[PDB]
């Protein structure tokens, strides 16, 4: 199951390690692409992550930054009218 | 929680 915000975002807590293997535009505010760019995660760079998001055709996770800001980055597709993930864009530990 | 927009 998932939460859902007054935005329509559907979210919940999971804690894991993310690996892109490709670099990433990060978002500030929230889970969408036309978010503010809070900056790049390169490949092969690693975040930890607390909170999961199906929003924006993605599946996004979030984690708090060094200046104690929240930071959103999309790290497969969902495909929302059949609640399909697409291929990982790095690997999770 | 989840965020803005």
């Amino acid at each position: 199951g998932w939460k859902t915000n007054k935005y329509g975002t559907l979210y919940k807590s999971e804690s894991a390690s993310f690996t892109p293997n490709t670099d990433i535009i990060t978002r500030t505010t929230g889970p969408f692409r036309s978010m503010p760019q809070s900056g790049v995660l390169k490949a092969g760079q690693t975040i930890h992550y607390d909170e999961v998001m199906k929003q924006d055709g993605h599946v996004w996770v979030g984690y708090t930054g060094n200046s104690g800001q929240r930071i959103y980055l999309p790290v497969r597709t969902w495909n929302k009218s059949t609640n399909t993930l697409g291929v990982l864009w790095g690997t999770i530990k | 929680g989840g965020g803005g927009g």
